[PDB]
């Protein structure tokens, strides 16, 4: 079956342009039965149209462009039919445009139409590419203690807090390793600052925490750096 | 604009249908989304399938609600559904995605732990609350965050529930602040709603 295929940049700068580029195997971006074009969704939200294409013209015309009204004035679509590409160009980014980006094929009322072609839903899409807006350097990270109360039932959780870093990943561990039950790891968010943060937490006995020492071990190998953070009680 | 409800859960086997409101046309289609994955078109115009969607998927329009009905569950429908439409002239716009868990386990409301901000953070003129939510299924959660009895919306960050190691969910939010804000007000609480009920924990400055 047909295939789409995204490529480019998968980090932008803020204020930049966002260009990538969708190979389409399978089927023909000059036939007149679709259109061509772009879907995004940031990470943990919604599907959010960008805009589609055809050269297929009207007497009056020299084609069709329909364009997402909000990101219009950024926006440039194109489509080079003999390589069977579709473009996107999305000019000066913010943390706003972070997302999957995914190449489009549209159907509807688009080879016979009444007035204009109507393109109302994506009948193939591609795998997606995940273009992250950052103006970031690489930074090691800032860990914070979420300490426990000396005195849930019994059961204390603490954490450590890994603010501010880039790129991702981070790999945490607790007492180096000795201490894996109960733990949990989140997913970093990218704040609009451009830089990552995440957590990690640990559920132990309250009895423990005045004889057991708890140390985060954070790993963060794009910087080089490895923070051992001593969670201590309140 | 297209209303889904953020939310949808049944049993393997069972029949479920969720819904779509705003539809104003027959320029209505649904879609799948598997965690990780780019989604796929289910329905288009309303009923139709795409060739080698299966027969337990339809879709029907009463009114200006839309609807996609599952009947005989699987474990593998599990998903996120979105439905799509044509609006004004031209345009393509989606509801904002119902997370449909087939039910594996028992439902389990959720744990709350809100941590203020660190001494040591405080320390570097920083402030962040930590609300860590545990051990809740289906993984679906809400996060409102208050300071003193009024929401605060500004300088919040959740995360996408996230399997445990037990096989339950936990999610993460943060309320970003400066110390001086954090001085400010009696207290901050963190509410999670789950299964339409709350479990909000409070922390005082």
């Amino acid at each position: 079956q047909p295939q789409l295929q995204e490529s480019g940049p998968t980090l932008v700068e803020a204020s930049e342009t966002l260009s990538l580029t969708c190979a389409v195997s399978g089927d023909s971006t000059a036939a007149c039965n679709s259109f061509w074009g772009w879907v995004r969704q940031p990470p943990g939200k919604g599907l959010e149209w960008v805009g589609s294409l055809s050269h297929c013209a009207s007497y009056w015309n020299r084609g069709w462009t329909y364009h997402n009204p909000s990101l219009k004035s950024r926006l440039t679509l194109a489509l080079d039919t003999p390589k069977n590409l579709v473009f996107l160009k999305l000019n000066s980014v913010t943390a706003a445009d972070t997302a999957t980006y995914y190449c489009a094929r549209f159907g509807g009322e688009v080879l016979r139409y009444t007035d204009w072609p109507k393109p109302a839903w994506v009948d193939l899409w591609g795998r997606g590419t995940l273009v992250t807006v950052s103006s970031a350097s690489t930074k090691g990270p800032s860990v914070f203690p979420l300490a426990p109360s000396s005195k849930s039932g019994g059961t204390a959780a603490l954490g450590c807090l890994v603010k501010d870093y880039f790129p991702e990943p981070v790999t945490v561990s607790w007492n180096s390793g000795a201490l894996t039950s109960g733990v949990h790891t989140f997913p970093a968010v990218l704040q609009s600052s451009g830089l990552y943060s995440l957590s990690s937490v640990v559920t132990v006995p309250s009895s423990s925490l005045g004889t057991q020492t708890y140390i985060c071990n954070v790993n963060h190998k794009p910087s080089n750096t490895k923070v051992d953070k001593r969670v201590e009680p309140k | 604009a297209l209303t889904q409800p953020p939310s949808a859960s049944g049993s393997p086997g069972q029949s479920i249908t969720i819904s779509c409101t705003g539809t104003s046309n027959n320029f209505v289609s649904w879609y799948q989304q598997h965690a990780g994955k780019a989604p796929k078109l289910v329905i288009y115009d309303v009923n139709k399938r795409p060739s080698g969607v299966p027969d337990r998927f339809s879709g029907s329009k009463s009114g200006n609600t839309a609807s996609l009905t599952v009947s005989g569950l699987q474990t593998d429908d599990e998903a996120v559904y979105y439905c799509g439409s044509l609006v004004g002239n031209w345009d393509v716009i989606f509801g904002g995605g119902t997370k449909l868990t087939v039910l594996g386990q028992p439902k389990a409301a959720p744990s709350v732990t809100l941590f203020p901000p660190s001494s040591e953070e405080l320390q570097a003129n920083k402030a962040t609350l930590v609300c860590l939510i545990s051990d809740f299924y289906p993984g679906a959660v809400t996060v409102a965050w208050k300071a003193d009895s009024s929401p605060v919306k500004a300088g919040v960050e959740t995360t996408t529930p996230s399997k445990q190691s037990n096989n339950k969910y936990a999610a993460s939010s943060y309320l970003s602040l400066t110390p001086e804000q954090w001085k400010s007000h009696r207290s901050y609480s963190c509410q999670v709603t789950h299964e339409g009920s709350t479990v909000e924990k409070t922390v005082a400055p």
